[PDB]
């Protein structure tokens, strides 16, 4: 199946250039263009730029100044820098294979017009209401559709699954992780909710597995608050057999990237 | 940008429609795009080329256009319906697309869901590490709006509460989570702390006290 993997940092200083990684899999970068889109909180989807299976690049022509996108088919990765971020450029940042296509020959009349050859010039869209042989004039609404008519396609294929990118001067903080065990009092009979808390990072994001992955069922993994501090706090949970509280081994797997920490906490149950 | 509704509402079961205007030169040239961005999810391609349908689309999302107006309509309206969705059309260049502003859809006619709350004290460790935070998990519940406050013993808390914009969950419930950061003294000095959630005019009220262990 066709993959997109983004990498690169999640925090970028304001004036510095970000640059980010696409890893292909799934088919050759020398068949299909790849392309940038990226999505700032709350605003809307923004086009960034693409590089066709011949390594031509297209821009945003707003944003072209600061762009740069470069492909190694070898290495099977697309490449894309930009310059003097500010806090207008944290987004989540996807990279996808795009459809681009130029065509020509559309001489199909839009709705509310009919194609016709009996004007003055030859064949064009007159306004299905007029009358005459003037009227693929401008005067009249219409036109003669005489030689160049290119069309242009686009649309993304398949999508990356997206990188979050902070542009900050405030510095990198790795998480505290502590255990969040279910007292006497907390169970909820046959079954105890069970979890890490993780504690005051900064950038986003943070990823939680339990056992190595293989705990899934009962996972419940909470987006994160942003505090009035600036810092992020997230918790993940579990539900368990109350049963087990005590002779199953249950261990969240944290992840935060961005300040290159991993923690392997087990939870303990508590005696009370 | 290409001009949506900022949003739009449908029962369950009905059909919707969005709308997307432009110009000649971008809606015009006959090739609207769909997406769909489920919070949380990656993005969908929903239609390309006015109206076909991409790969693994249900037929219930219809694409359509006329002039420089493009239209996506949603039939059979379910609740994992609700998202952001946005319209593309490439303008002078295959390689310059352009997004339209974004339409957040609302399924109406959902039943109310209670929350569940499950409120954490603060652990050993942590307190060791001088510090104590009390962790209020809710969970299950629609709509996604919800009123936390915290108690120390009986009396109101307002410093040190964190709290989430509630977002939601795979199985179309919400999900949000409230702080509390206290020293360990304000911890144990206390006879309990509560966290009271507020759905719907309901609360939900749990309770932690540092003599548990």
């Amino acid at each position: 199946q066709v993959q997109l993997r983004e990498s690169g940092p999640s925090l970028v200083k304001p004036s510095q250039t970000l640059s980010l990684t696409c890893a292909a899999s799934g088919f050759s970068l020398s068949d299909k263009a790849v392309g940038w889109v990226r999505r700032a909180p709350g605003k809307a989807l923004e086009w960034l730029g693409s590089i066709d299976t011949g390594g031509s690049t297209g821009y945003n022509p707003g944003l072209k100044s600061r762009l740069s996108i470069t492909k190694d088919n070898s290495k099977s990765q697309v490449s894309l820098s930009i310059s003097s971020v500010t806090s207008e450029d944290s987004a989540t940042y996807y990279c996808a294979t795009v459809h681009q296509k130029t065509a020509e020959g559309d001489k199909t009349c839009p709705d509310g017009y009919e194609h016709t050859c009996g004007c003055i010039g030859g064949c064009g869209c007159k306004r299905s209401a007029c009358i005459g042989a003037l009227c693929c004039q401008a005067s009249l609404g219409g036109w003669l559709s005489d030689g160049e008519t290119y069309t242009y396609e686009f649309h993304v294929d398949t999508w990356g699954q997206g990188l979050v990118v902070t542009v900050s001067s405030a510095s990198t903080k790795g998480p505290s992780v502590f255990p969040l065990a279910p007292s006497s009092k907390s169970t909820s009979g046959g079954t105890a909710a069970l979890g890490c808390l993780v504690k005051d990072y900064f950038p986003e994001p943070v990823t939680v597995s339990w056992n190595s992955g293989a705990l899934t069922s009962g996972v419940h993994t909470f987006p994160a608050v942003l505090q009035s501090s600036g810092l992020y706090s997230l918790s993940s949970v579990v539900t368990v057999p109350s049963s087990s509280l005590g002779t199953q081994t249950y261990i969240c797997n944290v992840n935060h990237k961005p300040s290159n920490t991993k923690v392997d906490k087990k939870v303990e149950p508590k005696s009370c | 940008v290409l001009n949506q509704p900022s949003s739009v509402s449908g029962s369950l079961g009905q059909r919707v429609s969005i709308t997307c205007s432009g110009s000649s030169s971008n809606v015009g040239n006959g090739y609207v795009s769909w997406y769909q961005l489920i919070p949380g999810s990656a993005p969908r391609t929903l239609i390309y080329g006015d109206t076909s349908r991409a790969s693994g689309v249900p037929d219930r999302f219809s694409g359509s256009r006329s002039g420089n107006t493009a239209t996506l309509t949603i039939s059979s309206l379910q609740a994992e319906d609700e998202a952001d969705y946005f319209c593309a059309s490439a303008e002078d260049s295959s390689s310059n697309a352009v997004f339209g502003s974004g339409t957040t859809l609302t399924v109406l006619g959902q039943p109310k869901a209670a929350p569940s709350v499950t409120l954490f004290p603060p652990s050993s460790e942590e307190l060791q590490a001088n510090k104590a935070t009390l962790v209020c998990l809710i969970s299950d519940f629609y709509p996604g709006a919800v009123t936390v406050a915290w108690k120390a013993d009986s009396s109101p808390v307002k410093a040190g509460v964190e709290t989430t914009t509630p977002s939601k969950q795979s199985n179309n419930k919400y999900a949000a989570s409230s702080y509390l950061s206290l020293t360990p003294e304000q911890w144990k000095s206390h006879r309990s702390y509560s966290c009271q959630v507020t759905h719907e005019g309901s609360t939900v009220e749990k309770t932690v006290a540092p003599t548990e262990c």
